[PDB]
């Protein structure tokens, strides 16, 4: 319940950029940002862990379809 | 990194010039301020809009 799924992420985006963005919305505990280790390429999605379920739910409501990174509209969903 | 400021690097990526409220502004007016930052003040919401200056749009003010 404390983790959200973030999608439509341009592979140029860094974990530190995702952190700067999402700490605007609530405190962030950790980010899991899957990478193909053979190609060292991000895969278009991430998991952002907030400190509790309320804070995650708030983030989904505020951020889904709200921000474009490299012109791509970011999706935020419960997972 | 901190709530209420956005770096030049992230601003370029977001297409958010200095002096403009971030795009979640309207939704925060509807839903409320961050559940996890009780003392966050955002320019144009619960902080004077004249504080929307440079890379700053909000500040934690206890």
């Amino acid at each position: 319940g404390n983790t959200v799924y973030v999608g439509n992420i341009d592979p140029r985006i860094t974990k530190e950029q995702l952190y700067e963005l999402f700490i605007q919305i609530n405190p962030v505990l950790r980010i899991k940002y899957p990478k193909d280790k053979v190609l060292q390429a991000y895969q278009g999605y991430a998991f952002i862990e907030f400190y509790n379920q309320g804070d995650a739910q708030y983030a989904i409501k505020i951020m889904n379809n709200t921000v474009r990174l490299y012109d791509r509209l970011i999706k935020v969903r419960q997972v | 990194s901190r709530p209420g400021r956005i770096s030049q690097e992230l601003r370029a990526i977001m297409n958010l010039p200095e002096g403009q409220l971030p795009p979640w502004c309207m939704k925060m007016k509807d839903i409320g301020l961050p559940t996890g930052y009780p003392d966050l003040k955002i320019a144009g919401l619960n902080w004077d809009i004249t504080n929307l200056k440079g890379d700053v749009y909000g500040k934690i003010i206890p």
